């Protein structure tokens, strides 16, 4: 990779915004004081559920230095394959190819149902060669590359 | 089966931090609370969105 460039002070206004007290920990409260701003409703297990991923030590809360921590993570192809396995649950055959109706279906109405513009764009970039299945290892490659 | 909820959210969690990264994507249509999106929410989606990756990413681990 890199060494981290002036994406240091993007990151540290960015933690900045969530540390509304500046006292250096971004806690549970914090976060939900931020997603709620934006109209989610996000319930106290899932503040601590977000929480408990980035925190590494065990205090609860996030210090910038684990917030850095996470903000520099498509962990080379480690992440590619669990992806690529969420796929494969929904490739029946096995053959690699889902159709366009069920990638559309599963990515509408379950998990954290995405809106119909999202799955357009979804399918849009993705370009299909006709009307034919969409290869999903293409999709894996174009998103973590 | 237990694991198509988990997959499902870790393929849908992936690519909205994956579109986050456009900023003339259809993925910022959702936050309909939000009149106008100032570059100070974008930071704030990001880092949510990532967030929601990585618990999408123990969720699937956790169901594989
Ligand atoms: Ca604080
Ligand atoms: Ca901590």
């Amino acid at each position: 990779d890199q060494l981290t460039e002036e994406q240091i002070a993007e990151f540290k206004e960015a933690f900045s915004l969530f540390d509304k007290d500046g006292d250096g920990t971004i806690t549970t409260k914090e976060l939900g004081t931020v997603m709620r701003s934006l109209g989610q409703n996000p319930t106290e297990a899932e503040l601590q559920d977000m929480i408990n991923e980035v925190d590494a030590d065990g205090n609860g809360t996030i210090d910038f230095p684990e917030f850095l921590t996470m903000m520099a993570r498509m962990k080379d192809t480690d992440s590619e394959e669990e992806i690529r396995e969420a796929f494969r649950v929904f490739d029946k055959d096995g053959n690699g190819y889902i159709s366009a109706a069920e990638l559309r279906h599963v990515m509408t109405n379950l998990g954290e149902k995405l809106t119909d513009e999202e799955v357009d764009e979804m399918i849009r970039e993705a370009d299909i060669d006709g009307d034919g299945p969409v290869n999903y290892e293409e999709f894996v490659q174009m998103m973590t590359a | 089966n237990r694991q198509i909820p988990a997959a499902a959210s870790l393929i849908q969690t992936a690519w909205r931090c994956y579109a986050a990264e456009n900023p003339d994507s259809s993925t910022w249509k959702i936050y309909i609370r939000i009149s106008q999106l100032r570059e100070h929410h974008r930071a704030t989606i990001k880092v949510i969105r990532r967030m929601q990756y990585f618990v999408a990413k123990k969720k699937f681990q956790q169901a594989r």
